[PDB]
């Protein structure tokens, strides 16, 4: 534990960075948060909204 | 632009649409501007036979 202070600057940019990452799955209200599959299912207009 | 169409297919003369209208005969832009005006004609455009 006593070298602990430099370990939270390598743990708080891994989880900063698997944040950033994990956040690609949301949907953010979307039909989907995959984007060939938007563009799978609507037609151009739609698919860009 | 001018021409006659079927009243079922007046819904593929707009921006961003697809179908055999649409992809083969008119197909407008999806920046579109302007306007879209139609009215029936099947005193005009149709004949007995």
């Amino acid at each position: 534990s006593a070298l602990g202070k430099l370990q939270d600057v390598v743990n708080q940019n891994a989880q900063a960075l698997n944040t950033l990452v994990k956040q690609l799955s949301s949907n953010f209200g979307a039909i989907s948060s995959v984007l060939n599959d938007i563009l799978s299912r609507l037609d151009k207009v739609e698919a860009e909204v | 632009d001018s021409f006659v169409i079927r009243g079922d297919e007046v819904r593929q003369i707009a921006p961003g649409q697809t179908g055999n209208i649409a992809d083969y005969n008119y197909k407008l832009p999806d920046d579109f501007t302007g306007c879209v005006i139609a009215w029936n004609s099947n005193n005009l455009d149709s004949k007995v036979g």
